[PDB]
């Protein structure tokens, strides 16, 4: 119909919704495709994760960096984990626009899981503008424990 | 000889008090049953169990209608059930026709399918009609299908006549398969594969290496799988192959004014046309080639007794119409469909 | 924490669970797998009236509609009919669809998707979709494959749902991810797998 109407079945009050992201920093921030491997499928897949802004924070309290991206439209995190000493962008064997890496915990479904990602980007440059990022951030923590 | 529940709405999970098998008395007591229609119920594995024991039994056992009987179950109980039905089926040495139409199959039920299907040589009719069987499946059922072809011969036994198997997916990824299994039965008489999926590559390879080979084919229905003039020309080309053609469903098929073009002209050059009823809804076909088509069903077409051109690219009004229903007039045999809803 | 019972419903092979797995993994399964009875996903949105849980009861395309069926309509409170617009079968059985369904629900929002609008071959185009105006529901062309429109339907519901038009969603809190630490026989073997990704080239779409 042109527009259905229908009398409303709650009556919800308006919100501010925090985003957990305050005490932020956001040193980086470019959109982009992340994947999600295969898991316990015998199938060695990669799965669509999302795609979205990919965002790399420092906590200006404490010093922890972690990467967080969000999907379009739906805006629900499809990644969330803290960036540790052992770890590293490695190139997808073809192509360079994108990245793999391991986490021990990620936390996009808020449960602690392990992820084996894989993110890539527009252009190779774009890729180099996060590796670089992603390193002197992995760097700026392995200074960081002892 | 017939017992039915058909449409009782049965919530039959177990089958054990007093009531229950009272419900199938007419099923223990008479053992020369010769059709058991379950449709219109809900059968759990417990049930199933039940009823697989009182259907091995039934000796003099021809027809099965088994669709439309697990609607709430899930993929934890349905494999078990059908296990067990298909199991019992196994042991009737004159069942000719089984129906499994609107049951949730899939891959995680083709266990039981894969199994029955490939083994059953009393078969002759086939009812597998939306059954979400998926591109995957639909080849395994495809393959089965080819070995109950092999100890078919192995035993003399009747050619299977009727395979109705649509609204399945079998997508292209089983024609390849599929043609092979025509390719082995190649004396069937139904063939009803509507609704797959099937993309032109698909239907250009099924047309040209499957059903070319049934001879013997009377009724031939792909409604709404995408032809376009790859799977025209397959068509045209494979048109020759069936003599005895009676019924021609190509509704939904996207035939293109190019390809329905062709398959016309296909036609035009038949001889002893004893095509009853054709459907051509839905395929962007022009004027042009419904020019034609209509001297060819008047000078070749002698029996046909239905048409179907409504949703093409021709207005309603075009002469050619009148002319068509004017052709079934003077002959008293004839029916044009109600075209309320053209192309453009 | 509120929470919506939303019935998926429709013809096979047309997209119901594909759409509902997007909708909770971002992936987009290519492989068809029969959804036998009925499998119940929650899915949960943030708005700026707070967060939002659908319960989307994902139901099996092939159980003739009828009474047997009444369990996964019951208490519903919205539903999503869905079709493949690759499928002009599939159209045509919106209808029983929607019917079956209002049977027990009577007056409940309601979007009609036409779903793989992505394929070339297209048979169900935009215009003739008339249904939705002779039977008050909101429709939406949609692809689980390339996301076009993807959101929209719970959006909408949403909205309707809520009673409030300007509805959006919004964020998503993004709590602190547990400790990290560990590092013997809990890894080493990790690398193993790290190196039988950066292999495995990834599915270039773009
Ligand atoms: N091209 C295309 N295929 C799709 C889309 N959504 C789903 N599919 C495919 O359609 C098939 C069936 O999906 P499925 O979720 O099982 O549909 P269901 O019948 O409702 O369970 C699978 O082969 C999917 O990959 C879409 O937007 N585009
Ligand atoms: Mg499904």
């Amino acid at each position: 119909n042109h527009d259905p109407q229908f009398e409303p079945i709650v009556s919800l009050p308006e919100q501010e919704i925090k985003t957990l992201e305050e005490d932020e920093e956001e040193l980086f921030k470019m959109r982009a495709k992340l994947f999600r491997f295969a898991s316990e499928n015998d199938l060695p897949e990669w799965k669509e994760r999302g795609t979205g802004d990919v965002k790399l924070l420092k906590h200006k309290e404490k010093g922890a960096i972690r990467l967080l991206m969000r999907r379009d439209k739906t805006l629900k995190i499809c990644a969330n984990h803290y960036i540790t000493p052992m770890m590293e962008l490695k190139p997808n064997a073809g192509s360079d626009r994108a990245w793999v890496w391991n986490t021990h915990a990620d936390f996009a479904d808020e449960c602690p899981k392990p992820e084996l990602l894989a993110i890539r980007f527009l252009n190779a440059e774009n890729a180099q503008k996060f590796k670089t990022k992603f390193e002197e951030c992995r760097k700026e923590i392995e200074e960081r424990e002892k | 000889a017939r017992f039915s529940i058909e449409g009782k709405s049965l919530k039959l999970d177990a089958i054990t008090t007093e009531d229950e098998k009272s419900v199938f008395a007419v099923l223990l007591e008479d053992d020369s049953v010769k059709e058991i229609v379950l449709s219109g119920n809900t059968i759990g594995t417990e049930a199933a169990r039940w009823l697989s024991e009182n259907i091995a039994s039934k000796k003099d056992l021809e027809i099965a209608e088994f669709s439309d009987i697990f609607t709430g179950r899930v993929k934890d109980e349905i494999p078990e059930a059908l296990r067990l039905l298909l199991q019992a089926l196994l042991k009737c040495p004159k069942l000719h026709t089984v129906r499994l139409s609107d049951n949730a199959f899939g891959p995680t039920a083709q266990e039981p399918l894969i199994d029955f299907l490939s083994k059953h040589t009393p078969l002759e009719h086939l009812y597998l009609h939306n059954n979400g069987l998926g591109p995957q499946a639909g080849a395994k059922i495809a393959r089965a299908l080819q070995e109950l072809a092999v100890n078919k011969k192995a035993k003399n036994a009747p050619p299977l006549r009727s395979i109705i198997c649509g609204r399945n997916r079998l997508e292209n990824g089983s024609m390849k398969e599929w043609a092979k299994t025509f390719q082995s039965h190649r004396l069937l008489h139904t063939v009803k594969m509507v609704q797959n999926g099937i993309r032109p590559e698909g239907i250009e390879h099924l047309l040209l290496e499957g059903l070319a080979y049934c001879q013997e084919l009377k009724v031939l229905d792909l409604q709404d799988n995408t032809f376009t003039h790859l799977g025209s020309s397959a068509l045209a080309i494979a048109l020759k192959s069936w003599p005895n053609l009676r019924e021609l469903g190509l509704n939904d098929c996207l035939l293109s004014a190019r390809g329905a073009a062709a398959v016309v002209d296909a036609f035009s050059k038949l001889e002893n046309i004893g095509l009853q009823t054709l459907r051509l809804q839905y395929n962007e076909i022009e004027l042009d080639a419904v020019r034609t088509l209509k001297t060819v069903i008047d000078e070749k077409m002698p029996d046909l007794l239905f048409l179907e051109l409504n949703g093409n690219r021709f207005s309603e009004e075009d002469d050619v119409v009148d002319e068509i229903r004017e052709v079934f007039s003077t002959r008293g045999r004839g029916e044009l469909d109600e075209l309320d809803d053209m192309e453009e | 924490q509120v929470q919506f019972k939303l019935v998926l419903v429709g013809d096979g092979g047309t997209g119901k669970t594909t759409f509902v797995k997007r909708h909770l993994t971002g992936e987009f399964e290519k492989k068809y797998v029969a959804t036998l009875g009925v499998e119940v996903h929650p899915l949960v949105f943030h708005t700026n009236r707070g967060p939002i849980k659908f319960n989307v009861w994902d139901t099996a395309g092939q159980e003739k509609f009828g009474g047997l069926r009444d369990g996964y309509y019951i208490q519903a409170q919205c539903a999503i009919i869905m079709f493949d617009v690759t499928s002009r079968v599939t159209y045509k059985n919106v209808p029983n669809w929607h019917r079956d369904l209002v049977r027990v629900c009577e007056n409940i929002p309601i979007v009609l998707c036409g779903n793989k609008v992505d394929i070339k071959d297209r048979k169900v185009k935009a215009k003739s979709i008339v249904f939705h105006r002779k039977k008050n529901l909101q429709y939406y062309d949609i692809s689980a494959k390339s996301n076009y429109n993807f959101e929209k339907p719970f959006l909408w519901l949403a909205r309707k749902l809520i009673g409030d038009p300007n509805l959006e969603f919004v964020a998503m809190p993004a709590l602190a991810p547990p400790e990290v630490v560990m590092d013997p026989a809990l890894a080493a073997q990790y690398e193993h797998d790290l190196e039988v990704a950066q292999t495995t080239a990834l599915p270039d779409e773009d």
